[PDB]
């Protein structure tokens, strides 16, 4: 996250932060004790899928304060369409193997109804991306997790204020090259309020763009895939981690 | 009160019904109170707030 602020512990106690062997992968973003939903682009490059670890409550890296969970991933799920390499349709429903606990420091974020999102939610101006990706273009990656406001652009907009957004995406954040979502950060929430209560409309991608001027940063329009999710999480888990699961 | 304005005054889920109808609806972990539009919580963590910010 470049250009936010310290997350204060435990008001982000949705972030997800996963782990390959140990090393930073990419967050997430908790929707009930078991559902994780990333970016389908993080999972492009692994081996071995009984090396990737989920973990809740997390905050500084640098320390172990008991109030972490680790979870083991039974389940990657990444839509047909998806294609790896690229933003289009970045994705992906995570089965943890066993439920994290809910406490004051781990909580999931609701995922809406597609009407609400689509008529309610996606007029809601700002909202809130966070990880603990790079501090900058070409820096070093956050020890404390990251916090950033950002505003939503209807996507002509986004296309003329620029210097190819679907409609499985949307953009999001400023021109300036001062604020932005950053490597390090795909797969977490962009998280959207509304008389009290927060859901889930997006997720972090990619792009060449961590705070590139002239350009926003991209985002996974999880409207688009509310039904695709519900689905999922309706369903018994099948052998072998990775399942392609047919979109829509 | 219809659900693409303003939410059909609903505090979270809406939907339009037979007539001039509207259903309020709440997310699992919430019920709905009987002015048809405010959802409470029934659980200790419900989905989409913060503890610490609620105490
Ligand atoms: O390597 C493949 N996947 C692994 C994998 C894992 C985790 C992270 C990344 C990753 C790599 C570089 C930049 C970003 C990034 C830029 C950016 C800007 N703004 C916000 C967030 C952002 N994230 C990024 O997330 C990549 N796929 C692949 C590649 C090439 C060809 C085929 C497949
Ligand atoms: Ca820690
Ligand atoms: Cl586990
Ligand atoms: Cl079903
Ligand atoms: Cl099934």
């Amino acid at each position: 996250i470049v250009g936010g602020k310290v997350c204060p512990k435990g008001e982000c106690p949705w972030q997800v932060l996963l782990l390959v062997n140990g090393a930073q992968l990419c967050g997430g973003t908790l929707i009930n004790t078991i559902w994780v939903v990333s970016a389908a682009h993080c999972f492009d490059k692994i081996k071995n899928w009984r090396n990737l670890i989920a973990v809740l409550g997390e905050h500084d890296l640098s320390e172990h304060d008991g109030d972490e969970q680790s979870r083991r991933v039974a389940q990657v799920i990444i839509p047909s369409t998806y294609v790896p390499g690229t933003t289009n349709h970045d994705i992906a429903l995570l089965r943890l193997h066993q439920p994290v606990v809910l406490t004051d420091h781990v909580v999931p974020l609701c995922l809406p109804e597609r009407t609400f999102s689509e008529r309610t939610l996606a007029f809601v101006r700002f909202s809130l991306v966070s990880g603990w990706g790079q501090l900058l273009d070409r820096g070093a990656t956050a020890l404390e997790l990251m916090v950033l406001n950002v505003p939503r652009l209807m996507t002509q907009d986004c296309l003329q204020q620029s210097r190819n957004i679907t409609e499985y995406m949307f953009c999001a954040g400023y021109s300036d090259g001062s604020k932005d979502s950053c490597k390090g950060d795909s797969g977490g929430p962009h998280a959207t309020h509304y008389r009290g209560t927060w859901y889930l409309t997006g997720i972090v991608s990619w792009g060449q763009g961590c705070a590139t001027v002239g350009h926003f940063g991209v985002y996974t329009r999880v409207s688009q895939y509310i039904e695709w999710l519900q689905k999922l999480m309706r369903s018994e888990p099948r052998p072998g981690v990775l399942l392609r699961a047919p979109f829509p | 009160l219809i659900c693409v304005n303003e939410n059909g005054g609903c505090e979270q889920y809406c939907s339009d019904h037979t007539g001039t109808k509207r259903s309020c609806r709440c997310h699992e972990g919430y019920s709905l109170l009987a002015d048809g539009v405010s959802c409470t919580p029934t659980v200790e963590y419900p989905c989409g707030k913060i503890p610490i910010l609620e105490k």
